[PDB]
């Protein structure tokens, strides 16, 4: 969706690379 | 053939919290076996639920693990804790000691009261939690309008009072860093006077401890403003 | 609500118990012993007493040493009725101490964070060490490491014009050249002991029970010696940390 | 169900006001032999596995919040009062054990006050600074007089200076984090505790280390109306749980 | 396209013990065949189990591969080895020579005694191991209270005595680096006098060797304080 | 317990044999010939006698050479009734020797660790070499290597203003520029011999049996020549090491 | 469990990267 | 067997990385 176009795009785990989305309810 | 690489602008940089490991220089080293050990734990959070003592200030301003009550109904409150980890009467509880190493919290605080006056003594107290918006309560009557519970003395020595987590935001800052100062108050009042017989110490002491309730959590590990023990 | 503290414990409630309310809990992991201590923190710094071309020698200067003890706990040239013996390798001290008149800096080295907050009696882990240059000149430096209890072998240069510290089978590091400025690495829990004392060791360190009470022997991760043209800030990091038998944290001053 | 009895060899404790037995770290010394010793251990000595009942202290109206007494282990039972247990202990390099304790103290329904009775690992038992060496005095001896709390619990330095703090610091405001029970005059005359074996090593060079400490501390001051029995003692029944001995030799002269 | 890379703070750094290999500059080179060879070994530990000589000091203070006994029961001990790799009478045994290159050890030490007095000679010795805690033994009687074995002379010339690995910790430091100095003592005493007939050399020599026992291990490879042969 | 040393060997016991005890053994690998010797150690250093632009020439200076012999054993400019012949390439010596009056430094180069501890008669392996800069100036250096027995080809510059050492088909290395300061690499067991003498070779090196007794021929891993503006510390590392026929280690001085 | 969030997280063998856990008994 | 603990440990072919072992007979 955003301005990111790299295939090997993992290296750092997802949960580290980004804030964790979680729904209150 | 060599692999071509694009060297990122941030090179040679060191990260105190880098999510990765570094080079091993003394491999294959066995870690001295400690299978015999007991008492182990994994989550700082647990330490938080162990009730520890609240520091109650005296006129000459020195602290006690408790507060006192007697055969009277003090027009004002007996003690009043400000629901706020940063808050000072907790300065030295495990709860606060752990909390100051984290940026935010969520959930219930549990205030534990233990009656150490004589078996022959009786009476009732009114413990309350007042959320912000209308200012802190100045009378039992007002307090009684917020969240409260009546504590009756008797065979059972203690009482666990829960300051509910009532808030606009999913989380709350753990520290008085700038000034919205608080998240409401916990106030303790006499409902009825401590009553008793002749031959009994007229002034009873009530131990006051605090701890994180069940719902409770902390997050974002940080550093407190550095300090020096007295 | 109603309970009894006497028995060693009490109901650990949430709002829903005494009132028409409920549990507001959310998932959350950041409060774990392992994760929490798994971040870098400075314990002291290293200052070279001599060139990369000479024989190394213990050297102090304005509380700075050319050698340091890998432990969270406080350390320094061994203390003496007549003052700390600065011609020697640092050892574990039993208290923190001001470098001089005012509180800071400190004469002693240590993980102040870990001291102000170690809610436990014993611990263990591997130690990740980072040595960062404090200066801007093309660097020429050698670093020697050794496990707790090993011989300092602080002997003479065998080969002229070269660093004595580099003359060992022990794990040593050689850093030199423009842009080459930091050393990073990890060492194993290398102690003879099963677990380490987070704060205090309620016993004597010698069979004669006359010496160093409160300090457990070989209760550290070894040490570092440096030589060359560059001073460096030294930080440690608790790897795969484990703690046992909970205990009270450092006291905090009650507001006047 | 507040009435209970506990037997151990030719000894037996008994109470009519118990509030249960708090078992530290949720587990007990099983008497396993130490993987660090090659020699078959000496264990299961009935004569040594019982309650040794002794005097702790005299509680008075004078003592204040957090005043306390420290009892070191095994040390306090290493001599005469330890009977066969102490006798066997004195002849072995190493000992590994747990503890089961009952602290006793009665008053009346007209008396007020409360005690914090607990057990802590690696807890400072030093008495004072030894003039000359820059070390403590009598680490391994039980307090014979109540100990005053530190307003600022920063511990004890031996270098005769002050400032910052010592590793032997113990912050009483948090003492309830240790395995414990509260002895409240209006509720109970006894407390029952138990702890496993913990330490920096698989077994212990006891001769030079008091790895566990039994601490009795005051929470709310003793109080009583004139006429009420003024004399109040605190005693204790201490029992070694599954002691295991290794490295038999000529006898260490505790004496 | 080039792969983007993050260059770690520790770059250009050299590791004496780096767990990895480096660049090959003379490849495909066959290693001169040595299939004919015998006597090969893989573990330094084995060298440790080969019994070698203990250096026993004389009054004029010079060393012997042994000690002497005779038709008497010396009130004190005949010889006494201090179970401690660093220890000096072993200074020159393969066991110690290997051990000084490692930081810690575990397990049994085996002390080997060989009687070289005349066939016509008899007698008995009491070899003992005393753990710390009560100080080192000063009399056969005391020694006899610790771990011991009686050695009887006869047809069979020798005796293997095992100093048991009795310790608080799973491992023990190999070197006298600072001071707890030792892990107990091995003491040799006469139980009964060396007895014999006229025409026989009254003073018999007992060869004294030491070696690592079966249980025994070493770990953490290191460097000894450098030295120079006399 | 009871036995007989005479026969060449004896029961190798543990506590459980003579007493009511038992085997306390734990797994452990760090004591293996291969793993143990598989770590880097300094044997000497290299000092350039000349520029990167000139014809190379053997050169000594305060015991430092512009060329060195790859062997654990002691080496130096060939010895002579009249003193070591310094106008020549280093060779294997039969003993270690003080650079001057006091014991250190040493005139000779060698792996002191390996000498003080080589519990075996013969060995073999590949050799991993590391050449680290002792100075901080932008480096300009050339390094030449050659297998044991090969011609030194220490001839004249063919191309003006360039390094003679670089003028060969042999494995050579070119290092230059800011931040570019260390050379690392590995060479094969390149000796004509099946295995190498760890210490001594009980025979003559010449058919006439008149010369160099105790030293086996081509018992080394070749050599290094240097040229350019930078001096360097040289360390070696035993790769996939193998040893044979156990023997006594270097004597250790009995305490006075 | 700890503060490590990298996928390709092996390179150096486990036994080299960390002290080896082993139980005495 | 030796002091090497890296997984991706190939890059250079075996025969180049090490002297080739061969038995005379």
């Amino acid at each position: 969706s955003g301005n990111e176009g790299v295939i090997i795009n993992n290296f750092y785990s997802n949960q580290y690379q980004n804030s964790i989305d979680l729904s209150a309810s | 053939s060599p692999i071509a690489v694009t060297v990122r602008e941030h090179k040679g940089c060191f990260y105190s919290t880098n999510p990765d490991t570094t080079v091993p220089i003394y491999g294959k080293t066995i870690s001295t076996p400690n299978d015999y050990m007991c008492g182990e734990f994994s989550d700082l959070l647990e330490l938080c639920k162990l009730p520890t003592f609240l520091g109650n200030p005296n006129s000459n301003n020195k602290r006690y693990p408790y507060f006192s009550a007697t055969n009277s109904v003090p027009t004002t409150s007996l003690v009043d804790y400000q629901v706020a980890l940063s808050c000072s009467c907790m300065c030295n509880s495990m709860l606060a000691a752990v909390a100051r190493n984290f940026n935010q919290y969520r959930g219930s605080l549990n205030f534990l009261f233990v009656f150490t006056g004589a078996a022959m003594v009786k009476g009732k107290f009114l413990i309350a939690y007042t959320p912000p918006g209308a200012g802190k309560p100045t009378t039992r009557d007002q307090a009684m309008q917020a969240t409260y519970a009546i504590w009756d003395l008797g065979l059972n020595s203690s009482f666990v009072f829960t300051a509910p987590f009532i808030s606009p935001t999913h989380y709350r800052q753990t520290s008085y860093t700038s000034a919205a100062s608080v998240d409401g108050w916990v106030t303790v009042w006499q409902l009825t006077p401590l009553t008793y017989p002749s031959g009994t110490p007229v002034n009873s002491d009530i131990l006051t401890l605090v701890s994180a309730g069940d719902d409770f959590t902390l997050r974002m590990p940080i550093s407190p403003t550095k300090w020096v023990p007295q | 609500g109603s309970d009894n503290a006497e028995k060693g414990k009490v109901s650990n409630d949430d709002a829903s118990v005494d009132f028409v309310a409920e549990p507001v809990k959310l998932p959350e992991n950041q409060t774990r012993v392992a994760f929490f201590y798994d971040r870098a923190v400075p314990i002291g710094m290293l200052r070279p007493g001599q060139n990369i071309e000479s024989t190394f020698v213990y050297q102090e200067n304005d509380l700075r040493l050319n050698c340091l003890l890998l432990t969270p706990l406080p350390s320094f040239c061994p203390d003496s009725t007549s003052g700390p013996v600065k011609t020697k390798a640092p050892v574990q001290w039993r208290w923190v101490r001001s470098g001089g008149t005012t509180n800071f800096p400190l004469m002693t080295k240590q993980d102040y964070a870990f001291l102000c907050f170690s809610p436990f009696t014993y611990y263990k882990c591997d130690l990740e060490v980072t040595v960062s240059a404090l200066g801007t000149d093309t660097v020429a430096s050698v670093l020697r490491w050794a496990p707790t209890g090993a011989p300092a072998d602080v002997t003479d240069q065998l080969i002229g014009y070269t660093p004595s510290l580099g003359e060992t089978r022990n794990p040593h590091m050689w850093l030199v050249g423009a842009g080459n400025t930091q050393i990073s690495f990890v060492v194993p829990y290398n102690s003879p002991l099963s677990v380490l004392p987070a704060a205090w060791f309620n016993g004597w360190s010698d069979f004669g029970n006359t010496k160093d009470f409160g300090v457990a022997p070989n209760a550290d991760f070894g040490r570092l010696w440096i030589q060359g043209n560059t001073s460096a800030s030294v930080r440690i990091r608790y790897k795969k940390m484990k703690v046992f038998c909970p205990r009270p944290t450092l006291f905090f001053p009650w507001p006047v | 169900d507040r009435v209970a009895s506990d037997k151990a060899g030719n000894s037996a404790t008994n109470t009519q006001s118990t509030v249960g037995r708090l078992c530290g770290y949720g587990e007990a010394h099983h008497g396993e032999h130490p993987a660090s010793c090659a020699d078959t251990a000496t264990d299961k000595v009935l004569a040594a596995e019982r309650y040794y009942t002794i005097d702790l202290a005299s509680w008075t109206t004078t003592q204040e919040a957090f005043s306390h007494i420290r009892i070191p282990l095994p040390h306090v039972l290493a001599g005469e009062d330890g009977g066969v247990f102490g006798a066997t202990l004195r002849r072995h390099y190493l000992c590994k054990t747990g503890w089961r304790v009952q602290v006793q103290c009665n008053a009346s329904q007209f008396h007020a006050g409360s005690l914090l009775v607990f057990m802590a690992p690696e807890f400072y038992t030093g008495k004072g600074t030894k003039t000359g060496d820059m070390e403590p005095t009598d680490p391994f001896t039980m307090d014979t007089t109540w100990r005053a709390p530190q307003g600022a619990p920063t511990g004890y330095r031996y270098d005769s200076r002050t400032g910052f703090f010592a590793m032997n610091h113990q912050n009483q405001w948090q003492w309830t984090v240790y395995p414990h029970q509260i002895l409240n005059l209006r509720t109970n005359t006894t407390v029952d505790l138990e702890v496993p074996y913990v330490n920096i090593a698989p077994t212990s060079s006891w001769t030079q280390h008091a790895n566990w400490t039994l601490v009795v501390a005051v929470f709310s001051p003793l109080q009583y109306a004139s006429g009420s029995s003024s004399d109040v003692q605190i005693t204790a029944s201490i029992q070694p749980v599954n002691p295991v001995f290794n490295g038999l030799r000529h006898e260490t002269v505790i004496a």
